[PDB]
């Protein structure tokens, strides 16, 4: 069977940029694209594209669940197989969703974190991505005036941090996804070794965590919500310049240390 | 970027005695990256039912695969091995040398 | 004697020609007995050698929860690597990684390995102290900084001396009349006319296990360690291996050169010399 | 027995 990708993503906004390759016979040869409605018809009138699709502009009628075949004229049939299916979702139709954490964004290795997508408009799918595969999906469920969702996510991991998006679509326009919701950025603490916190002069001010562990930035917060370099001292101690305060390594930015003891 | 081309090795499992069956092996070895294609050949045709060990490497970690078929051996049935590579522009074709 | 057990992975990353692939294989010695592909139906670790087979679900429940982490964790560190380098997400990466042990006759630990490599190159290793990190190159020393500061190269030792050692010897005695028995490699020899003022002599060694041999050419006592051509040792595909060793000798001196085969099953080392 | 593997 072929296989079917979509670049730079499946999930594209209206007027974006999106292509769907066919690799077929290790090359992107000729293909017949085919959608889930018209399983046996090819689509555009049996279009025989040569190279990829790109499907830019992005509008509307270029939503939903696709399937290639590659030429194999050496074959009983003039064509391959059926590929795997691939959908594509186009954002921006509907007013964008809100997105909470539950308990919060900063979630311990190995613990679970629930992200509420919700909206006042009854939304009849929910779907949530992660800023980069198939997105994950729940029907809502209405109540008090409005719709919600409730998707797990855990056991936390390193590869389960980043930042996501949640979408909604109306009940016969499943393809058609609403705006992006504001991005919320959920990161993991730990397993990383936790820092020690400091505040010159007193608690009575400038941010200071030290740790043996070449941590690349020192975030801090406190138990109110409201980055910072590091650099080693003379005891090769990388310090920084209820509170707490994390670890994190450069290039890895979701992925913090666990949580400084919590100091006055 | 480190591409090895891949050392061919085409042989019979047991002894070739003419008539008996056995098995032909192309031992493809020492290549990087993993992605490589090798087929067994009866007369230049791609011989069916051809197995393939698991992708497994050495301390140099450069890729090894063995690719192995059960055959009769017969005197006017010449079998050879082909194997196309990314390093490879030309499937390197290794004939199978019984009197070797 | 010294047995091993390792632990062979390799995630690539194919853009446009398919999804990510982690491929892990286990050894004891030289006889392969797990196998994870994450592109065959079961997504299950499965056996590769009969000794195997007789593990409890338990057992395989563990194992394929393991190597499945492991190959979402590989697939994850190959999209960090492109960041390591700063890579373009469009080329095709590869991610190996070797894992295992080492124990005597006497059953006890010798040696551990945990290396990591990222397309061929040594990317960051586990030293013989099992407590420090060697790192290659700078995206190496970040990972290196990382795992030291989540003390992973303590779990390792632990698992390493524990977990991987005991599982060694019980793998060595679930197969004993199969991975302690060793097989005497089949020797003949052969004879090609290279030229009219040369030939070419070549002693072979078929059906031997375990993969370990030596053959070793010497005219008149003396060895010719530079003017024998060797060739890999390859599998029979039965458990057995194959090796031989050629050597080009003037025409008239084939009484002078001789081979000497040494194995483990040989209980004394062979010599082979080439009459018409 | 699989080793336990770690994130880059
Ligand atoms: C897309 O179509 C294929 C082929 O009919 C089907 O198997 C697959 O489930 C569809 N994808 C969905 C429903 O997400
Ligand atoms: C969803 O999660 C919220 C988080 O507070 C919880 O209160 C609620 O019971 C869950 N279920 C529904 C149906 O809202």
């Amino acid at each position: 069977k072929p296989f079917l990708s979509a670049w730079p993503s499946a999930v594209v906004p209206q007027g974006g940029h999106v292509t769907l390759r066919c690799h077929y016979r290790h090359r992107f040869n000729n293909f017949m694209l085919y959608k889930e409605d018209r399983i046996h018809i090819p689509i555009f009138h049996g279009r025989i594209f040569q190279e990829s699709f790109n499907m830019s502009p992005v509008t509307t009628a270029h939503a939903g669940n696709y399937t290639c075949r590659g030429s194999h004229p050496h074959s009983p049939t003039g064509w391959s197989a059926a590929s795997n299916p691939v959908v594509i979702m186009v954002t921006g139709n509907h007013r964008k969703p809100s997105l909470l954490a539950h308990p919060g964004p900063l979630v311990k290795s190995g613990e679970r974190v629930i992200l509420q997508c919700w909206s006042d408009i009854m939304f009849e799918h929910f779907f949530l991505h992660k800023e980069s595969k198939d997105p994950s999906r729940l029907v809502g469920q209405i109540h008090d005036g409005v719709s919600k969702a409730n998707f797990s996510i855990g056991p936390m991991m390193f590869a389960l941090a980043g930042t996501y998006r949640c979408y909604g679509s109306v009940t016969h326009t499943p393809y058609q996804l609403s705006a992006p919701s504001d991005p919320l950025d959920i990161v993991v603490t730990g397993p990383y070794e936790k820092p020690s916190l400091s505040a010159q002069p007193g608690p009575k001010v400038t941010l200071s965590c030290s740790s043996r562990s070449s941590y690349d930035m020192y975030h801090l917060s406190r138990e109110g919500g409201a980055r910072l370099p590091a650099v080693r001292k003379v005891n090769r101690t990388f310090q920084a310049d209820t509170y707490r305060c994390f670890g994190s390594f450069r290039h890895s930015p979701y992925e913090w240390s666990d949580p400084s003891d919590p100091l006055l | 970027m480190i591409q090895r081309t891949p050392k061919i090795q085409v042989y019979s499992r047991h002894p070739a005695e003419n008539g008996k069956s056995n098995f032909l092996n192309c031992y493809v070895s020492g290549f990087h990256p993993s992605d490589i294609e090798v087929d067994l050949l009866k007369n230049g045709e791609r011989i069916e039912k051809v197995e393939h060990s698991d992708l497994s490497f050495s301390k140099d970690w450069s890729f090894y695969l063995l690719y192995y078929t059960e055959f009769t051996p017969t005197e006017k049935d010449e079998y050879a091995c082909r194997v196309n590579h990314v390093t490879l522009s030309q499937p390197k074709i290794v004939k199978w040398d019984r009197d070797m | 004697g010294s047995h091993s057990m390792r632990y062979f992975s390799t995630s690539v990353s194919r853009p446009g020609r398919g999804e990510p692939r982690f491929i892990a294989v286990g050894y004891v010695d030289d006889t392969q007995f797990v196998r994870f592909d994450s592109d065959a139906a079961s997504q299950r670790m499965e056996p590769r050698a009969p000794w195997i087979e007789q593990e409890g679900p338990e057992y395989w429940d563990e194992e394929t929860g393991k190597v499945k982490a492991h190959s979402q964790t590989d697939r994850e560190n190959l999209r960090i690597a492109l960041r390591y380098y700063n890579q373009s997400e469009a080329g095709s990466h590869t991610l190996q990684m070797m894992f295992g042990c080492d124990v005597g006759s006497d059953g006890r630990f010798l040696r551990g390995y945990h290396q990591y490599a990222y397309d061929g190159k040594d990317y960051i290793a586990l030293k013989e102290d099992l407590r420090s990190w060697t790192a290659a190159d700078m995206a190496a020393q970040i990972t290196k900084r990382k795992w030291e500061a989540a003390h992973v190269a303590e779990q390792q030792r632990a698992y390493l001396e524990g977990t991987c050692v005991d599982g060694l010897r019980r793998y060595l005695e679930n197969g004993k009349e199969t991975l302690q028995r060793t097989d005497p490699p089949k020797t003949h020899m052969t004879h090609h006319p290279i030229s009219d003022h040369e030939a070419t002599l070549r002693c072979w060694a078929l059906g031997f296990y375990p993969a370990e041999i030596t053959l070793t050419w010497q005219r008149d006592g003396e060895d010719q360690t530079q003017d024998t051509e060797l060739v890999e040792t390859r599998p029979a595909g039965d458990g057995t291996f194959q090796k031989w060793a050629a050597v080009v000798v003037p025409s008239g001196e084939e009484q002078r050169y001789t081979c000497h085969v040494q194995h483990e099953g040989l209980p004394k080392p062979l010599t082979l010399r080439w009459e018409p | 027995r699989y080793p336990l593997t770690f994130g880059w």
